[PDB]
RNA sequence: CUUGGAUUUACUGAAGACUAACUACUGCGAAAGCAUUUACCAAGGACGUUUUCAUUAAUCAAGAACGAAAGUUAGGGGAUCGAAGAUGAUCAGAUACCGUCGUAGUCUUAACCAUAAACUAUGCCGACUAGGGAUCGGUUGUUGUUCUUUUAUUGACGCAAUCGGCACCUUACGAGAAAUCAAAGUCUUUGGGUUCUGGGGGGAGUAUGGUCGCAAGGCUGAAACUUAAAGGAAUUGACGGAAG
C-alpha cells in the first residue's frame, strides 16, 4: 500500500530542517530546509518558512514514489534546548494538507544523561 | 569604588611596594 | 637533636644545585634508601640493589620492582587488573 | 543535470516469522552496477518500525523494534531481530513526582551467543486506600528490586535463543515476572523491558535465518 | 533588611545543592532556587489536530503529548513573567495560583 | 570470627609456636591443629601438610602472613606456624 | 649496564637434547628469584608469562612484545614502559595495540608479549644534579655527551657557527629532503615553539 | 564552515568528562560537601535494651586535624566550557556586555595554600515556657486494604502513640528601634557555665616588626592625619529603560 519513508524534521530557533529519508534512514529523499526559502537571516526559521519548506518535499515526495511520512521530530537537544522550534509545528501542519499521508509520530531530541559545559559561562549570557 | 576592586588595588599595590624594598 | 631543619638527606649537597632540585631529590632518595618489608619472608630487610633491583637480605629473595620504590603505582594497578581481567577468562 | 533518483531500485523488506505483519516496507539504492553490488551495499542497514506496527495492535505502540538486515534474497531483504527501545513520550509519561524509580541492566549472552544489555525500569505502586502524597520506597528495598530484577532478567535470557527471548519479549513474560516476583518487596507498576541492545554476534548462520524467514 | 525567611531558596538541614542552568540565558543556578516548571504540552496544535487526524494512516491514533520540565533563574522567570512580584503580604503565600 | 577463637585458645589453652615445635608436637600425636601462616614457604608449608596427613591432624591456612598471626597469638614477634595441644575454653578444634 | 631496566636470567629445558638454556628476559616489575615463568599458547594470564597477542583479552598490560612473528621483543622495553592491547580482529588473525609513544599498531595475533609492566619504572623522576652523573651515565653507552651549541662553533664547523653575536641566523626548521651536513637543528618540524593544549 | 559536498541523515568507532528525568520546604556529614551499578573495607547517628563502668563531664588560652572555588609544584590525561589573547559587530569611543575561536584551567595522581555573603549574617552546653498539623529513621499497639500465595510468622497502605531530627502554620504571655523572633523569651523584677569579639566614620586590615608559605598570600597589626556625621528599621512623597 503506502511507501513509507520518514520525514526527520530538525526545528531549530535558526532554521529549520525538512528532512526525508528512507525508512532506514541511509537515503536522502528530499532536504529543504527554511532557509533556501527565504531571504533575510531574521525569518528563516518562521513558521511561514516552514511551510514553503515542508510543501515542495512533498512535491519531491510525490514524484519519487513516496506516499506517506513518518514525523521524527527534534530540537536541537544536547546541552542546549529541548523545546522544539517554530518551524517544526508549522511544518507538520504544513505536510499533512500536501497529500501526504501520516503514520506514526514521534520525538527524537537528544537528551543527555548528565552532560558537558553548557555554552555561556557560569553567569549566563547578560542581553 | 566597589570594594572587592579597591581591595585587588591594594593587593597589587601591596606587590609593588614588596619589590621595590627588595632592590635594596 | 634535629641536625637539619628541612633538607634531611640532601644535606650532603651543601648550597649547590638550587632548592626545588635538591626538594625533588629529597622525596626519590629517601625511598630509594629506605628498608621496606619483604613480601615473602616477612622482615623488613629489603634493599635496593641497582635500580629496579630489590633484595632481602633475610631469605635472599630478589625481587623486580620501581627505580625508587619496591613497588610502582602503575604496577600494582596492573597485577590488581590481570588478576581481574585472569578469572573472567578463566570464570 | 543527472536526476540522480534515475538509478534507485526499491527492494522489499520482509520481517522474520517470530513477527506477524512480515511487510515492513520498502528501501532504495543505486542499482547493482557493476563496481558496486547493490545486494553488498544494502546489507547491514537498520530500519526502525513500531512494534504497532509489525503486530496490529495498538498497545505496543510505544515500543519500536530496529531490524537489522543480514542477507538479500533477489528482490525481498531478509531481516533479523536488532533491538528494542521505548518511546520518547513513553518513558516521559511514567517517569512521575513523588514516586520511586528503579532500573536495572544486565549483560548476557543468549543460547546461540548473542551478547545482549537489557534495560529494565519499574516505578512503586501507590495504593487505593492511600492517604500520604509520596510513594518512597526505602534504598535497602530498591536494592533488593535491583538485585532481584537482574537475575530474573540472567535466568530467562541466557536460557533462551533470541528468537526465543523475542517471543518473551513480546508479551513481556519477564515484566509480568519481575513484577510478580518482587511482590513479597515492594509494590511495582509499570515494570518493563525498556530496552534491548545487541552488543556482538556471532559468525553469520544464513540456515538460522531462513529458519525464522521460512 | 531580611526580604524572606527562606532566603528566597529552599535549603534548610544542608550545605551545598547542585545548581542548573537556565533554560533562556544558561546561567547557572541552585537547583532548589531555580524556578522549577512541568509543562505537558500537545505535540501538534489544537487547530491542526484535525487535518493531521485526517491524514492518519492509522485509525483512532493517540497522538502523543510532549513532556519537559523547565528551569529558570530570578532574572529569566520574572523577564517572562513565569512569575511575578507580590505584596509584602502576598509574599508569605506558597499555595499554587488557580488558574488550569 | 577465626581471629577470635583463636584468641581465646592463647589465654586459656596449650600451643606451640615455631616450626620447630610444630613437627615435634605432629612427631609425638599430641597436635590437635595445625595452623600456617598465608606466607609461609610453600616447600615447608607442603611437609607441615604431610605430617598433619600421617598425623591424623586437621590443618587452618591463616589468612595473614606471619606478621598478622603473631599478634593474633598475642606475641610481639612473626608466628609463622603454631599447633594447638590443647583446645581451652575455645572450640576451635570443632570450628576449623 | 647502560639499561635502565633489570634483566632476568631464566633457565628453561631443552626439549630435544639433554641441557639446560638459559634465556635473558628484560624482567617485568614483580618478578622474583625462583619464580616459575611460563611461555606459549596455553600458558596462563600471570606477570611475567609469555603469551602469544591473541590469547591475551583487551586491556591487557603486556611488554617486550614483537613486532614480527619471531622476532624476539621489539616493543616496550624500556623501563616502566609497556604495551596495552587494544582490541583484536581475529578473522585476519590482528591485535590493535597502543604504544608507549601513543601510536596505534596492527600486530600479527601469532606474536608474543611478556605480561606486566617492565621494572625499573620512575627513573627519570630524580633529577641528575652533576655533570659527574650524567658523564657516568653515558660512560656505559656511548660517547654522545658533553654536547657542543653549534652557535658555537665556526662556520667550517657548523651550519650555525660563525658571526659577531652567536644566533642560528636562517630558519633552523630544515626539510626532511636536505643532505647530510645540513640537517642540524629541527628536522622536519610540523611546528615549533612551546606546546599549547593537547595534539 | 561551504559544489574540494558544508549543514542535515543513518550506522559503525574512540576519547575524556557528568551522572538528567526520579529530585522534594526530603536524607546523611564537625563543617567544607555528598546523586549511575555492584563488591569490599573501615566508620556513624537515631531507635530498642530489666546489658555494662560509675562522674569518667561543659566550655575552653597554647596547640592540632579537616577545610568550596580559584591559585602553586611534578607526572597523566586534556571531549566540553573557557580567564589571557585574537577576533565580527554595537558605539562618539569601547581591547565590555552580544557572536566565533581559543591558552592556562576545568579531571586525576602526589604535595601546598587555609581563604569565601565558609550565612541561620543568630557561639556551644543546660532547664522551662503556646497551640497545630505534616514529614524522615527507629520502636510500641491496631484495618471494609491489595498483594505473598491460597493465609499466616510477607510487604505496602491506613489508624493511635512516643523517641530523636529537618522544618512549617497561627498567636504574642514576652522581647525588640523596627523588620521580626518558639527564640532574638524567661534581660533596670538586671546573676545557669563558659569561649571569642566591638567601642563614631575614614586613614586601614594600610605601614612596620614578627611569624607561617615555593609563590600568590595567610595570622598578628598601629600611628600621624582627617572628618560631624557614617549607618540601621520603617513612613510619606518623588522617580523606574518593573508588575497589575
Ligand atoms: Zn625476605
Ligand atoms: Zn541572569
Amino acid at each position: 500500500s503506502q511507501v513509507f519513508g520518514v520525514a526527520r524534521i530538525f526545528a531549530s530557533f535558526n532554521d529549520t530542517f525538512v528532512h526525508v529519508t528512507d525508512l532506514s534512514g541511509k537515503e536522502t529523499i528530499a532536504r529543504v530546509t527554511g532557509g533556501m526559502k527565504v531571504k533575510a537571516d531574521r525569518d528563516e526559521s518562521s513558521p511561514y518558512a516552514a511551510m514553503l519548506a515542508a510543501q515542495d518535499v512533498a512535491a519531491k515526495c510525490k514524484e519519487v514514489g513516496i506516499t506517506a511520512v513518518h514525523i521524527k521530530l527534534r530540537a536541537t537537544g544536547g546541552t542546549k534546548t529541548k523545546t522544539p522550534g517554530p518551524g517544526g509545528q508549522s511544518a507538520l501542519r504544513a505536510l499533512a494538507r500536501s497529500g501526504l499521508r501520516i503514520g506514526r509520530i514521534e520525538d527524537v531530541t537528544p537528551v543527555p544523561s548528565x552532560s558537558t559545559r553548557r555554552k555561556g559561562g557560569r553567569r549566563g549570557r547578560r542581553l | 569604588m566597589r570594594d572587592k576592586w579597591r581591595k585587588k588595588r591594594v593587593r597589587r599595590l601591596k606587590r609593588k611596594r614588596r619589590k621595590v624594598r627588595a632592590r635594596s | 637533636t634535629k641536625r637539619t631543619k628541612k633538607v634531611g638527606i640532601t644535606g650532603k649537597f651543601g648550597v649547590r644545585y638550587g632548592s626545588s632540585l635538591r626538594r625533588q631529590t629529597k622525596k626519590l632518595e629517601v625511598q630509594q634508601h629506605a628498608k621496606y618489608d619483604c613480601s615473602f619472608c616477612g622482615k623488613r630487610t629489603v634493599q635496593r640493589g641497582a635500580t629496579g633491583i630489590w633484595n632481602c637480605k633475610s631469605c635472599k629473595k630478589t625481587v623486580a620492582g620501581g627505580a625508587y620504590t619496591v613497588s610502582t603505582a602503575a604496577a600494582a594497578t596492573v597485577r590488581s587488573t590481570i588478576r581481574r581481567l585472569r578469572e573472567l577468562a578463566e570464570a | 543535470v543527472v536526476d540522480p533518483f534515475t538509478r534507485k531500485d526499491w527492494f522489499d523488506i520482509k520481517a522474520p516469522t517470530t513477527f506477524e505483519n512480515r511487510n515492513v516496507g520498502k528501501t532504495l539504492i543505486n542499482r547493482s552496477t557493476g563496481l558496486k553490488n547493490a545486494a553488498d551495499g544494502l546489507k547491514g542497514r537498520v530500519f526502525e518500525v513500531c512494534l504497532a506496527d509489525l503486530q496490529g495492535s495498538e498497545d505496543h505502540s510505544y515500543r519500536k523494534i530496529k531490524l537489522r538486515v543480514d542477507e538479500v534474497q533477489g528482490k525481498n531483504l531478509l531481516t533479523n531481530f536488532h533491538g528494542l527501545d521505548f518511546t520518547s513520550d513513553k518513558l516521559r509519561s511514567l517517569v512521575r513526582k513523588w514516586q520511586s524509580l528503579v532500573e536495572a541492566n544486565v549483560t548476557v549472552k543468549t543460547s546461540d551467543d548473542y551478547v545482549l544489555r537489557v534495560f529494565a525500569i519499574a516505578f512503586t505502586k501507590r495504593q487505593p486506600n492511600q492517604i500520604k502524597k509520596t510513594t518512597y520506597a526505602q534504598s535497602s528495598k530498591l536494592r533488593e528490586v535491583r538485585k532481584k530484577m537482574i537475575e530474573i532478567m540472567q535466568r530467562e535470557v541466557s536460557n533462551c535463543t533470541l528468537a526465543q527471548l523475542t517471543s518473551k519479549l513480546i508479551p513481556e513474560v519477564i515484566g509480568r515476572e519481575i513484577e510478580k516476583s518482587t511482590q513479597t518487596i515492594f509494590p511495582l507498576q509499570n515494570v518493563h523491558i525498556r530496552k534491548v541492545k545487541l552488543l556482538k554476534q556471532p559468525k553469520f548462520d544464513l540456515g538460522s535465518l531462513l529458519a525464522l524467514h521460512g | 533588611p531580611k526580604k524572606r525567611a527562606s532566603n528566597g531558596r529552599n535549603k534548610k538541614g544542608r550545605g551545598h545543592v547542585k545548581p542548573v542552568r537556565c533554560l533562556n540565558c544558561a546561567r547557572c543556578v541552585p537547583k532548589d532556587k531555580a524556578i522549577k516548571r512541568v509543562t505537558i504540552r500537545n505535540m501538534v496544535e489544537a487547530a491542526a489536530v484535525r487535518d493531521l487526524s485526517e491524514a492518519s494512516v492509522y485509525a483512532e491514533y493517540a497522538l502523543p503529548k510532549l513532556y519537559n520540565k523547565l528551569h529558570y533563574c530570578v532574572s529569566c522567570a520574572i523577564h517572562a513573567r513565569i512569575v511575578r512580584v507580590r505584596s509584602r503580604t502576598d509574599r508569605k503565600i506558597r499555595t499554587p495560583p488557580q488558574r488550569k | 570470627n577465626i581471629n577470635s577463637k583463636l584468641a581465646l585458645t592463647i589465654k586459656s589453652g596449650k600451643y606451640t609456636l615455631g616450626y620447630k615445635s610444630v613437627v615435634k608436637s605432629l612427631r609425638t600425636g599430641k597436635a590437635k591443629l595445625v595452623i600456617i601462616a598465608a606466607n609461609t614457604p610453600v616447600l615447608r608449608k607442603s611437609e607441615l601438610e604431610y605430617y598433619a596427613m600421617l598425623s591424623k591432624t586437621p590443618v587452618y591456612y591463616f589468612q595473614g602472613g606471619n606478621n598478622e598471626l603473631g599478634t593474633v597469638c598475642g606475641k610481639l614477634f612473626r608466628v609463622g606456624t603454631l599447633s594447638i595441644l590443647d583446645a581451652g575454653d575455645s572450640d576451635i578444634l570443632s570450628s576449623i | 649496564p647502560g639499561r635502565g631496566a633489570p634483566l632476568a636470567k631464566v633457565a628453561f629445558r631443552d626439549p630435544y637434547k639433554y641441557k639446560l638454556r638459559e634465556e635473558t628476559f628484560i624482567a617485568n616489575e614483580g618478578v622474583y628469584t625462583g619464580q616459575f615463568i611460563y611461555a606459549g599458547k596455553k600458558a596462563s594470564l600471570n606477570v611475567g608469562n609469555i603469551l602469544p597477542l591473541g590469547a591475551c583479552p583487551e586491556g591487557t598490560i603486556v611488554s617486550n612484545v614483537e613486532e614480527k612473528v619471531g622476532d624476539r621483543g621489539a616493543l616496550g622495553r624500556t623501563s616502566g614502559n609497556y604495551v596495552i592491547i587494544i582490541g583484536h580482529n581475529p578473522d585476519e588473525n590482528k591485535t590493535r595495540v597502543k604504544l608507549p609513544s601513543g601510536a596505534k599498531k596492527i600486530i600479527s595475533s601469532d606474536a608474543r608479549g611478556v605480561i606486566g609492566v617492565v621494572a625499573g619504572g620512575g627513573r627519570i623522576d630524580k633529577p641528575l644534579l652533576k655533570a659527574g652523573r650524567a658523564f657516568h651515565k653515558y660512560k656505559v653507552k656511548r660517547n654522545s655527551w658533553p654536547k657542543t651549541r653549534g652557535v658555537a662553533m665556526n662556520p667550517v664547523d657548523h651550519p650555525h657557527g660563525g658571526g659577531n653575536h652567536q644566533h642560528i641566523g636562517k630558519a633552523s626548521t630544515i626539510s626532511r629532503g636536505a643532505v647530510s651536513g645540513q640537517k642540524a637543528g629541527l628536522i622536519a618540524a610540523r611546528r615549533t615553539g612551546l606546546l599549547r593544549g593537547t595534539q
